[PDB]
């Protein structure tokens, strides 16, 4: 599967997403953002079934664009999720589920304290202070589990994923071709646009 | 399972269900919109047959159906929020798709036609509102505001108003509005509007509320001192006379 | 009040049902039409009034069969009449396809009956412009009905419906006294034959067609047959004879 | 009441009939067909200064080869012109070629009688007639160019010019007169531009009135103000000129 | 055929007054009269068997209801509509109760329940409200006793005691003269007897009365012994000599 | 047909008006009075309970108070039955949202949901509007207090102070009169009492007439209460605030 | 307004005319029954009344045999007599079916009374003009008599008389119970059961029957039947040798 | 199991000329390895001068040709009795094929 | 009287009739002409086309609905759509699933009993057309009549519309010559054009005026209209 990383330092969230896009021998993309802001604070990365994958957050992020417009409000990160799980666990016991495993990161400009959410297409949700799907997990909690602290810095938290990435460069079989990675604070979703070399 | 036809034709060749819709908007409170030559401006006027209200949460007359477009209406209130939710949600439907934000005018052909659609089926009545749905489309610039009736049909204006005495203003709009050269700031632009509501209204500080919108979806309300500038700069004008 | 008789199902302050009472009126302003039943079957007859020489002779056959033994005759609105035919006919498709053995007389007529009282029921409905005359032989005799519109019927020896019932009904119990051990299918014939002919006074300013049918487990093996040819002239002359 | 279907003592059907009577009242529309294009015309009508008299559309492009004018009341016929164009189109898609002038608007037609509050005949959902005529004009390779006049009874008919709304029983008097089996396309220009300005209450400019055409070579076109403006002064020198 | 009556039939007129259930009402102020009342240890629900000939059998027509083992229903009014709205009251106490919690509605959740069922008929499409009124006593572990009344529209209120019917008015007095926060089942069956004997014009006697109460457990109607905390009903509709015995001490 | 007996509960007068929401607004206007009144620190429901006898059972009784959230409480005026429907599915609302977002639902956003209800019974259906007005009181932590106001037309507003059913004119005046934006729960539960003191059509005012809930934040706990006043907890406000 | 009179709401007086106009119907036909029970039966007679001569006399009744057990005599007309039977039938059948034993004469009448409620609720469906006297010997209640109207009201009797001269019939029955002091017609015959219905019936229309004025059906343990023309007759002379 | 399809063999060919055409195909319809006749056309003409051919499974084959040929009967009532133009008829035999697409008519079809 | 007993189909008035249908009858009569007459070999269609103004079109009056069948209109257009398609339709069905050509007196019935639900049943309307159906068939040449009351009849020849009287008398004559204008179409025709202008009084035929359709033993129902009709006026 795809690389889906996510930790929450003291003032935010990032996250970070492999850029391959492979379909069976090929390797089509490698530029791939996948991840949607559903509101200016929050932000879902994705990884999974390849149709399913993009119509699921986009599902999303156009039903939470609808309720912040008629609410004039941005609903909290955490009811956000909490709408997520419910569909995703949907999803689950219809015809054809949605097999989309995502992250959400998002900053509770309320609680002024950022929040980072991990759900399964089974609608398995669980708030954590990094998590990751697939095998993504296996090579970096470790790590994490190792390194982290509540109280690192965004900038700490950049070079202990750094660290993460490059293990998984290292022991993982497959090219995903590096992440992107995106900060989720007070002020916002931005994207640094420099860690193919930070 | 109800479906009689009640919006018919009479044998003058009218649908006095459509006509008596309207007869509900003349009795609205009024509504006003003028567009500059880099904005737009929507002016309402807030009734006061009973005044202890609590603003704050008192459902406002100007509703945003995305963040570049706004919508004002004269009728019934409750009628309007079912226009407004539908308008709403076809706004984040047509970004999903088209993978781009509605124009004003789409937006009101969608609106219009959901009106038009309550005049010829079964079991139900039209909608006792009118409509002024104002704002620009994407990556533009040039200002937009459109009209909507019960009847379904609809048509852009440089300036227009609907609701009770909706006549005076027009005429004072109609001999105060110079397409040659419209409200070439968003300060001027806001002025004629009030000035026309001061037509109506009979003083009224509180009793006027204007929201301006910019290109790029630059929308946002003035408050009771903004506006109350704007009328005493006004009711000087007068005076020094 | 008043209004009573213009919605369907209404009951008028004195227990009627207006409606059915207008649609027979319908029935009485239709062409006469009679059914007799002889001693092992039974005869069915209707006058067709000619109103022009342009109508095809022998063509707008009016008698219709339900099944294969089963004879419909009837006065009033036609199309009420083929579309209450039609009801009957799958009425009866779907009994033997249960039961396996065609629909017995009785069992028929309950299925007209029923679904023609079903009309009378609701005011989305108009009852039905017609009476029908029908029967036919099954295994354990002949029968012959008769259908109002109210959805009432009973089994006759004699029916008659239509602009001359009067008459009709008055030679039919003629025929009941005068033939006490019962009349023969040969003799049905004929003498339906003439009744058609004598009701046709209350009508006489037009020409007519005569139609006859007949079911007989002796003369057509209990099956439904139309008199044509030879059988039909000679009632038609036995008629003619006596219309003097 | 009374049903929406129901039949006058003399076989006609009421809503239909009514629905004739708001045509009446919508804004003028003329078709001149010619052996070199059809020309729609219509008049604006604005009902105030301050309306921007080109957001008035009462003559809109159903396919390439087939456009159509309205009158009456315009909002009932958004939905027609939608199933008139998904005609068209689908028409193409089943057989990869143009729908007939005539088919596309025998389907339109086809809409017309369907309303009703239960008639049993399949399922006409639609509470009352359409409130608008319209004239369909086009092009196609079987017969040539065309007009046509559908009304909210169902029934359409072809018409060599024709008229409709506020000013037709006058204008019509006036296209029976002036059309003839070889008229050109700038002559049946002028003439709708005339006929207009004769029925409508303003003073024609290329502003209350708008024109259009189709023809085998370029379509169905629109024809901007400016390119009307000048057919106007064109038809005011040769009005003067005798 | 299908109802095409898809419309209320009960709308409000230009007043504000809601016709039909107007007209209901006054259909139950010509109801024979029925009463209610409750006692510190239980309720008594009663009214008059209006045999409607000598050779009707008036048993084979019971105005006192048993809905669940621990509520009864009584009217005035429609004794068709009633009957119809035990039937639906007993069914709805399983499938919205007993089949979701495995017990029995509490006496105010039914009576929720059936009140609901009156108020449709007040405004779905193509009807008429009930032309009654009920009078529910029942008791709940929780709650304890209660009696309630529901209405035409759909109304309900509780009640200490109260009746309906034909000679309501009266007997609502000569309650109110009569209760107190203090009676013991029997009081309230006497002071029931008494209320009733008012508006009885004809015979008075254990046939022609139909009484029944909520009160203690009967574990020798429950019909099966060996568990506990099954004990029995507190409904029990007293028998034709029980009512003669109690009306010697009248 | 049907047609004839269809009153047509949703067509707009001459006038624009809609008939049916008039009437029913009518009918409210008969019903017992409530008030809802916003203090600073929370918020205060009253009514008046039309019609009483002695043995009117008021313990158990719950007629124009209705709680449908921990936070959120409404006054009733008009048809109790109607009422309740509406309340019911006001309440499941409440949980659908707490299921969906595990936040309690915003006072406005449940509010808004309940008129659309009403609203539509207004635009189609045929059926008759629910002949109810409530008065919402709620806390949310987006707007704190809240004090909303609902009718059959399936409009609804925000209000500091209002007043729903009989005398409503009266009322609003006097609570027009001394109402002042600093004021404290205590001052509104007296300032409702005096107001409904002064609108009943009934010669006092007692205990037994009335109900009372109000939802505070208790300081001394950081969260928001409902308080549903008992009979008793109303007998002794009532002698308090001076009315005995 | 005045529409209140033809489809069932309630008038301003809280009556429901259309109901009360159904009651009217059944008297249309213009024929009396009765029932009674005797000690281990139940009789139910009618008048037969045959105008027409074209008419086929076996085919005229308003007597039906809904089950094995249950019989049923309908007052008014025909048509909806036939409608009421054959649903009746319908439900006797299906009870068997679903419950496994036969449907009891009192509940198939509740059933029915409550089918006939609902015209009086529900506004499309019309009342039918018919009152139906159902009988049998039930197996836990023994002879039973119980009657359904337009109305919807139901109720067991000991005895009971419908039609236009139902009055005489009913106090004629009334005194003789008064008499006896007895809820039934202590016979061991139905045989003699029958002729004591066809007598009281006599002296309350005070009229004398052939053996084709009347119709009858007996209700025995385990089986309902009618009697024929000859079996009438049998009766007839009977009670003759008597007077 | 039961299988809804067959091969009842054969072989049809197609050539078209500059001012011609030409569609032929054997007479022979086979099951396995009997012979059913050896005379059952498989090729048709459908009017408008168009000759079409279902090869493959005979069922499948006959109900195309039988619904195509009907196809142009109703073109014919739908568009005043307009010639169906070759590339038309291809078109629409499109869509009468995609229209079972997950239940394919088990033919191969030329025209 | 009448006015309370015509607001709909489904009410009778207390003479027993369904003035709705009646005034559906009378868009017949409003109709323009239209004749039709048979031989023992052939079956003619003979209609007078209206047309609106000078410049508009003269509206069609026959259609096709087979090989071997089809029908001329008088009354309102769309009924006649409707109806003519759902008897192609009929036609269709009996040649696909039986192999078989549908029986003119088939389709007559069927024609019947479709109009007839709409005159039982609330809501719906009458239909407001008549027709006439000619048709060659397994038992020859027919002709049938069709009146929105559902009532269809068989004959030699005949005529609907407004002074359909006129062609109906001159018929009810020509009788026994016409029956016999056996194998020569171009006589029916004549003898059906002859018909027709003796219900005229307006105009004369003219080319673009006049319509002719034709069906029998060795002629599949062709339509022949302007030019190919000139040869009769």
């Amino acid at each position: 599967m795809d690389i889906i990383l996510g930790i929450r330092v003291q003032d935010s969230v990032i996250l970070a997403s492999s850029k391959a896009v492979t379909r069976g021998i090929s390797v089509l993309k490698d530029s791939d953002d996948k991840t949607r802001q559903l509101s200016p604070h929050t932000l879902m990365s994705f990884a999974g079934e390849a149709g399913d994958t993009v119509q699921f957050a986009e599902y999303i992020q156009a039903n939470i664009q609808l309720y912040s417009i008629r609410e004039d409000y941005e609903l909290s990160p955490q009811a956000v999720s909490s709408f997520v799980r419910q569909e995703l666990a949907k999803s689950i016991r219809s015809r054809r589920p949605y097999q989309v495993n995502v992250l959400i990161g998002g900053y509770d400009k309320k609680k002024n304290k950022p929040e980072l959410y991990q759900i399964d297409y089974l609608g398995t949700k669980v708030e954590l202070p990094y998590g990751a799907h697939g095998y993504s997990g296996f090579y970096t909690f470790s790590l994490l589990d190792h390194h982290y602290r509540p109280d690192m810095t965004t900038e700490e938290g950049l070079d202990l994923l750094k660290l993460c990435v490059q293990e998984l460069e290292k022991r993982m079989p497959m090219d995903f071709k590096g992440v992107i990675v995106k900060i989720v604070d007070k002020d916002g979703i931005r994207q640094v646009d420099d860690f193919q070399a930070q | 399972g109800y479906d009689r036809a009640l919006s018919i034709f009479s044998p003058d060749g009218h649908i006095f269900q459509v006509e008596y819709a309207l007869e509900a908007v003349k009795r609205g409170t009024c509504a006003v919109g003028v567009k500059g030559k880099n904005c737009v401006v929507l002016g309402c006027e807030r009734r006061s047959t009973l005044k202890l209200q609590d603003t704050r949460i008192t459902p406002s007359k100007v509703s945003k159906i995305d963040s570049h477009v706004v919508l004002s209406f004269s009728g019934l209130n409750a009628d309007s929020r079912i226009l407004i939710e539908k308008a709403r949600v076809e706004a984040q439907s047509h970004r999903l798709t088209l993978e781009d934000p509605v124009t004003v005018e789409y937006l009101t052909r969608y609106v219009a036609g959901v009106q038009q659609r309550y005049t010829q089926s079964g079991g139900v009545r039209p909608f006792g509102v009118s409509t002024l749905i104002a704002g620009f489309d994407p990556r533009d610039d040039e200002p937009k505001l459109y009209q909507t009736e019960p009847s379904g049909i609809y048509s852009s204006w440089s300036a227009q108003t609907i609701g009770r005495n909706s006549k005076t203003v027009r005429e004072f709009l109609e001999k105060n509005y110079d397409r040659k050269e419209p409200p070439a700031t968003v300060e001027e632009c806001v002025k004629l509007t009030v000035r026309s509501l001061l037509e109506v209204v009979q003083t009224g500080a509180k009793n006027i509320e204007i929201t301006v919108v910019k290109p790029d979806s630059d929308i946002v309300a003035l408050s009771s001192e903004e506006i109350n500038q704007y009328v005493t700069q006004i009711e000087q004008e007068k005076q020094e006379q | 009040g008043t209004g009573y008789d213009l919605s369907n199902s209404v009951f008028s302050p004195d227990g009627r049902n207006f409606q059915v009472e207008y649609a027979v009126k319908a029935v009485e302003n239709g062409t006469t039409s009679i059914g007799i039943k002889c001693n092992d079957g039974v005869v069915f007859a209707v006058e067709k009034l000619i109103t022009s020489k342009l109508l095809v002779p022998q063509k707008n056959v009016k008698i219709q069969v339900v099944d294969r033994h089963i004879g419909c005759v009837y006065s009033g609105l036609i199309p009420d009449g083929r579309h209450l035919v039609n009801r009957g006919r799958e009425e009866a498709a779907s009994f033997k396809k249960l039961y396996k053995t065609p629909i017995p007389i009785p069992a028929f007529a309950d299925r007209l009956g029923q679904y023609v009282q079903a009309h009378t029921l609701y005011n989305s409905v108009r009852p039905f412009g017609v009476s029908t005359i029908f029967g036919g032989v099954d295994k354990n005799g002949a029968h012959l009905y008769m259908l109002e519109p109210s959805g009432s019927y009973w089994g006759y020896k004699g029916a008659a419906t239509g602009k001359g019932r009067q008459s009709a009904k008055a030679e039919l119990e003629k025929l009941v006294d005068h033939h006490p051990e019962g009349l023969s299918a040969r003799e049905a014939v004929k003498q339906a034959a003439k009744i058609i002919y004598l009701a046709h006074e209350d009508n006489k300013e037009k020409d007519f067609e005569l139609e006859i049918s007949w079911c007989s487990l002796s003369e057509t093996n209990g099956l439904h047959k139309f008199v044509k040819g030879d059988l039909l002239q000679e009632a038609i002359d036995f008629a003619q004879k006596e219309i003097n | 009441d009374r049903g929406v279907s129901t039949f006058s003592p003399e076989g006609r059907l009421f809503q239909v009939e009514y629905s004739l009577e708001a045509i009446k009242l919508g804004s003028t529309a003329i078709g001149i067909a010619t052996k070199e294009g059809v020309v729609l015309g219509v008049e604006k009508r604005a009902t105030s200064p301050l309306l921007e008299s080109d957001s008035i559309e009462k003559i809109v492009e159903i396919d390439r080869h087939i456009g159509c004018a309205m009158s009456g009341l315009t909002a009932d016929a958004r939905s027609m012109i939608e199933h008139a164009r998904t005609a068209a189109v689908t028409h193409n898609l089943y057989y990869d070629e143009d729908i007939n002038v005539e088919s596309l608007t025998q389907s339109v037609c086809d809409l017309a009688l369907r309303f009703g509050e239960g008639a049993s005949g399949e399922e006409r959902l639609m509470s009352r007639p359409f409130g608008v005529a319209l004239l369909i004009a086009g092009h196609d390779a079987d017969d040539g160019y065309q007009l046509f006049h559908a009304e909210p009874s169902g029934t359409f008919y072809r018409y060599n010019a024709k008229a409709i709304g506020s000013g037709s029983e006058g204008a019509q008097a006036e296209l029976l007169n002036e059309w003839h089996s070889s008229l050109t396309l700038k002559e049946a220009e002028l003439l709708v531009l005339k006929i207009l300005k004769q029925v409508m209450e303003e003073k024609l400019d290329e502003n209350n009135a708008q024109l259009s055409c189709i023809t085998k070579q370029d379509g169905f076109k629109i024809y901007d103000n400016e390119k009307t403006a000048e057919l106007i002064k064109e038809l005011k020198e040769k009005e003067a000129a005798e | 055929m299908t109802d095409r009556y898809s419309f209320s039939l009960t709308t409000f007129s230009p007043s504000g007054k809601l016709g039909q259930i107007d007209y209901a009402l006054t259909a139950v102020k010509q109801g024979v009269t029925s009463l209610g009342i409750k006692a510190t240890n239980g309720v008594v629900i009663a009214t008059e068997k209006k045999s409607s000939s000598p050779l009707a059998m008036s048993e084979t027509l019971s105005k006192v209801s048993l809905l669940t083992p621990d509520i009864g229903a009584v009217y005035s009014g429609m004794g068709p509509d009633y009957r119809v709205l035990v039937d639906k009251s007993r069914k709805v106490a399983h499938t919205s109760y007993k089949r979701i919690y495995g017990e029995y509605p509490p006496t105010k959740l039914l009576v929720s329940e059936v009140a609901k069922i009156m108020q449709e008929a007040t405004q779905s499409g193509g009807v008429r409200p009930f032309g009654v009124s009920l009078l529910i006593a029942g008791h709940d572990e929780f709650n304890g006793f209660s009696l309630y009344q529901v209405d035409p529209s759909g109304s309900y209120f509780p009640w200490k005691a109260t009746a309906i019917g034909k000679g309501s008015v009266a007997a609502k007095t000569f309650l109110e003269k009569r209760w107190n926060d203090e009676l013991e089942l029997e009081d309230a069956i006497h002071i029931a007897l008494l209320t009733l004997k008012e508006s009885v014009e004809g015979e008075f006697n254990g046939d022609t009365i139909e009484l029944a109460i909520i009160g203690d457990e009967n574990p020798d109607l429950l019909g099966y012994t060996g568990i506990p905390t099954d004990k029995g009903p507190r409904f029990r509709k007293l028998t034709s000599q029980e009512i003669n015995d109690r009306l010697e001490a009248l | 047909g049907s047609r004839r007996y269809d009153s047509r509960t949703t067509i707009f007068s001459p006038e624009g008006r809609l008939y049916q929401v008039e009437y029913a607004l009518e009918s409210i206007s008969h019903a017992g009075t409530a008030i809802g009144i916003m203090a600073s620190d929370g918020i205060v429901l009253a009514a008046e309970r039309k019609v009483t006898s002695t043995l009117l059972e008021q313990d158990t009784s719950t007629e124009k108070l209705y709680k449908l959230n921990d936070k959120i409480a409404v006054a009733v005026a008009g048809l109790t039955a109607d009422a309740e429907i509406l309340i019911n599915t006001a309440r499941i609302h409440a949980q659908n949202y707490l299921k969906t977002y595990n936040e309690d639902i915003p006072v406005e956003i449940l509010v808004r949901r309940l008129s659309d209800i009403k609203q539509g019974y207004t635009q189609h259906g045929g059926l008759r509007p629910f002949g109810v007005s409530f008065i919402y009181a709620g806390y949310d932590d987006r707007y704190g207090y809240q004090l909303y106001t609902s009718n059959p037309s399936g409009n609804y507003t925000g209000w500091k102070a209002i007043s729903v059913g009989a005398n409503t004119s009266a009322a609003q005046t006097l609570l027009q009169m001394d109402y002042k934006d600093d004021m404290k729960v205590d001052d509104a539960i007296e300032l409702a009492l005096k107001t409904l003191s002064k609108t009943t059509d009934s010669s006092a005012l007692t205990y037994d007439r009335l109900e009372f809930a109000t939802i505070r934040k208790g300081a001394n706990d950081g969260e928001v209460y409902q308080k549903i006043f008992k009979p008793q907890e109303i007998k002794d406000i009532l002698v308090k605030t001076g009315i005995t | 307004a005045g529409y209140d009179r033809h489809i069932t709401i309630f008038s301003p007086e809280g009556r429901l005319y259309q109901v009360e106009y159904a009651f009217k119907a059944t008297n249309q036909t213009n024929i009396n029954s009765l029932a009674v029970r005797g000690k281990d039966c139940t009789v139910v007679i009618s008048q037969k009344k045959v105008p027409d001569k074209l008419l086929d006399p076996t085919t005229v009744s308003y007597i039906f045999c809904i089950s094995r057990t249950i019989g049923m005599v309908v007052n008014g007309p025909i048509p909806d007599a036939r409608n009421a039977a054959l649903r009746a039938k319908a439900e006797a059948a299906e009870f068997r079916y679903k419950y496994g034993y036969d449907m009891p004469c009192d509940v198939l009448a509740k059933r029915m009374a409550n089918l006939s409620q609902i015209y009086t609720q529900r506004a499309y469906m019309r009342p039918l003009g018919v009152i139906l006297t159902f009988v049998s010997v039930d197996e836990e209640l023994g002879p039973s008599i119980y009657k359904t109207d337009p109305a919807g009201y139901y109720v067991g009797y000991k005895a009971t008389a419908t039609g236009p001269k139902q009055q005489e019939i009913t106090t004629n029955l009334e005194n003789h119970f008064k008499k006896s002091k007895i809820d039934h017609i202590n016979e061991e015959s139905w045989e003699k059961v029958v002729e004591f219905a066809i007598t009281h019936m006599i002296d309350a229309l005070g009229t004398e029957f052939s053996k084709n004025d009347l119709e009858v059906g007996v209700a025995t343990k385990d089986k309902f039947f009618t009697l024929s023309a000859e079996n009438i007759e049998e009766r007839l002379v009977a009670i003759a040798e008597q007077d | 199991q039961f299988n809804p399809y067959g091969d009842n063999g054969g072989t049809i060919l197609g050539i078209a000329g500059e001012d011609f055409a030409v569609l032929a195909g054997d007479t022979r319809n086979i099951t396995d390895y009997s012979i059913n006749s050896r005379y059952e056309p498989k090729v048709f003409d459908c009017g408008d001068n168009i000759v079409m051919s279902a090869n493959g499974f005979a069922a499948d084959g006959d109900a195309l040709v039988k619904r195509f040929k009907n196809s142009v009967k109703w073109y014919h009532f739908d568009h005043n009795d307009k010639k169906l133009s070759i590339n038309s008829a291809a078109r629409n035999i499109q869509h009468l094929l995609y229209g079972k697409r997950f239940f394919p008519y088990y033919v191969h079809t030329i025209i | 009287f009448r006015n309370n007993y015509d607001g709909d189909t489904v009410t009778f008035s207390p003479t027993g009739r369904l003035f709705q249908v009646e005034y559906a009858l009378e868009a017949i009569k409003q109709g323009s002409v239209t004749v039709g007459l048979r031989s023992n070999t052939h079956a003619v269609l003979v209609a007078l086309k209206r047309n609106a103004d000078e410049l508009s079109s003269y509206q069609k009056k026959i259609i096709k609905c087979d090989e071997h069948m089809g029908l001329s209109l008088a009354g309102l257009a769309p009924d006649a759509r409707v109806l003519s398609n759902y008897l192609r339709q009929q036609c269709n069905y009996s040649s696909l699933v039986f192999n078989r050509k549908l029986a003119v007196e088939r389709a007559g019935h069927l024609l019947c009993d479709k109009a007839q639900k709409n005159t039982q049943s609330y809501g719906g309307r009458p239909y407001g057309v008549g027709l006439l159906i000619i048709g060659y068939d397994k038992s020859g040449a027919h002709l049938l009549e069709f009146q929105p009351s559902g009532n269809v009849t068989e004959l030699y020849g005949t005529a609907i519309g407004a002074r359909s009287q006129g062609a109906k008398t001159y018929l009810e004559r020509t009788l026994d010559t016409f029956i016999k204008i056996d194998g020569n179409p171009d006589e029916l025709i004549k003898a059906g054009v002859e018909a027709i202008s003796q219900s005229l009084r307006d105009e004369s035929l003219t080319v673009d005026n006049l319509s002719i359709a034709i069906v029998g033993k060795d002629t599949p129902f062709t339509i022949y209209d302007g030019e190919a009709v000139a040869k009769y006026i």
